[PDB]
């Protein structure tokens, strides 16, 4: 995968150059954000199961998707869904820590639009639930860190629209 | 990749969040950021000095070598490579790992140089010369990190 540092290294390396004044210090920017990033990852790690519970409650329950014939009907399918929300949360945290979205493109969104449509998984409902996760997490970590995790959530949501 | 990438990919392989140990590594790493950037700046501004002074000691140490055969191009080529290894080492220092150096410079090194018909031990030698120059431009502490990266390149060439 690529991180905030790896990315800057790679953009330099393709022009055969040492890191430039702006690539440096963007690096300083990152190194300074680590504490907040470690703080956020720790808190999400300890509220992971709780976050998805609130997420599901606010976007997927009491709808046509949990009714017979719905894509979230059948405990198996309900559990699959919750597992996918588990994946979005964990991977968005990896990304936030890395300070780069690349890991989402390669480990989460690779063939997901395609896989979902194949299985009948409602894409608009999924986006809805990702935007709820955003808010639930912001309610747990504050707006300051909430914006940061927001960017990664927005990324996932955006890559399902296409 | 980088130290951060290694931590994340570790957790990924166990399908879990970062552990207490992985978080502490991360915190100790980013804490040394300013110093790391100081080191990489040294290397950047002293590329020509290191290369030319190291080339100079190197060629005295090893006169039979394809960069010292009265062939420009060949000489130019070798001088360019030395500069590239400095760049890679600088990236590694910033990354907190030999990953940048490994991916860009180390994996395939024997196959490439062998193909080019450049004796490996001579490259190792030149690395010693470059190593010395760079160490001298910097503090005792700063020298520790940088030493190992130079050592790494030399490890891979034998
Ligand atoms: C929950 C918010 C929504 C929902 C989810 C849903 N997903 C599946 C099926 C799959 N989900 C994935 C996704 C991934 N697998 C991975 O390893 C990764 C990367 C870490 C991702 C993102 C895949 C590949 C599948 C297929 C395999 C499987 O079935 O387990 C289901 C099951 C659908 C079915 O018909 O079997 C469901 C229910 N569904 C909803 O209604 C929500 C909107
Ligand atoms: C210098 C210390 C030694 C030396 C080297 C030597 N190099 C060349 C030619 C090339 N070297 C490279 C190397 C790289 N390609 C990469 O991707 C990387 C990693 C980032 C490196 C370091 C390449 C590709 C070339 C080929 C020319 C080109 O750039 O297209 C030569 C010339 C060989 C020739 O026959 O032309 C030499 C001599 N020679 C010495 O004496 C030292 C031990
Ligand atoms: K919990
Ligand atoms: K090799």
């Amino acid at each position: 995968m690529q991180d905030a540092i790896t990315a800057l290294i790679n953009s330099s390396d393709v022009q055969g150059r040492y890191l430039d004044p702006s690539s440096l210090d963007k690096l300083q920017n990152y190194f300074q954000s680590g504490d907040m990033r470690a703080k956020t990852a720790i808190a999400v790690s300890a509220n992971a199961k709780n976050i998805v519970t609130k997420t599901v409650a606010k976007s997927l329950l009491y709808t046509d998707i949990t009714a017979p014939g719905g894509n979230m009907y059948t405990c198996r399918r309900y559990a699959a869904c919750v597992r996918d929300l588990d994946y979005f949360l964990r991977y968005a945290t990896y990304a936030m820590l890395a300070g780069d979205t690349s890991i989402l493109d390669e480990r989460i969104l690779n063939g997901l639009r395609e896989t979902y449509n194949s299985l009948g998984v409602p894409i608009g409902a999924t986006i809805r639930s990702v935007q709820a996760m955003k808010e639930v997490v912001t309610s747990l970590v504050g707006a300051d860190a909430g914006r940061e995790m927001g960017v990664y959530f927005d990324h996932i949501a955006a890559g399902l629209s296409l | 990749g980088s130290i951060v990438t290694e931590l994340i990919l570790n957790a990924d392989s166990e399908s879990r969040y970062p552990a207490p140990k992985e978080i502490q590594v991360y915190q100790n790493f980013v804490k040394t950021g300013e110093q790391r950037i100081r080191i990489a700046k040294i290397l950047a501004e002293n590329e020509q000095r290191i290369v030319q002074n190291g080339s100079a000691r190197f060629w005295e140490r090893v006169p039979n070598t394809p960069s010292n055969s009265g062939n420009e191009r060949k000489t130019a080529s070798c001088q360019r490579d030395q500069g590239w290894y400095i760049r890679l080492i600088a990236y590694s220092v910033l990354a907190g790992s030999e990953k940048p150096l490994e991916e860009i410079g180390t994996i395939g090194i024997k196959e490439m140089y062998n193909n080019l018909e450049i004796p490996l031990r001579n490259i190792v030698e030149c690395m010693r010369c470059l190593k010395e120059e760079a160490l001298s431009l910097m503090s005792e502490e700063d020298a520790l990190e940088v030493s190992a990266y130079f050592d790494y390149v030399m490890r891979s060439l034998s």
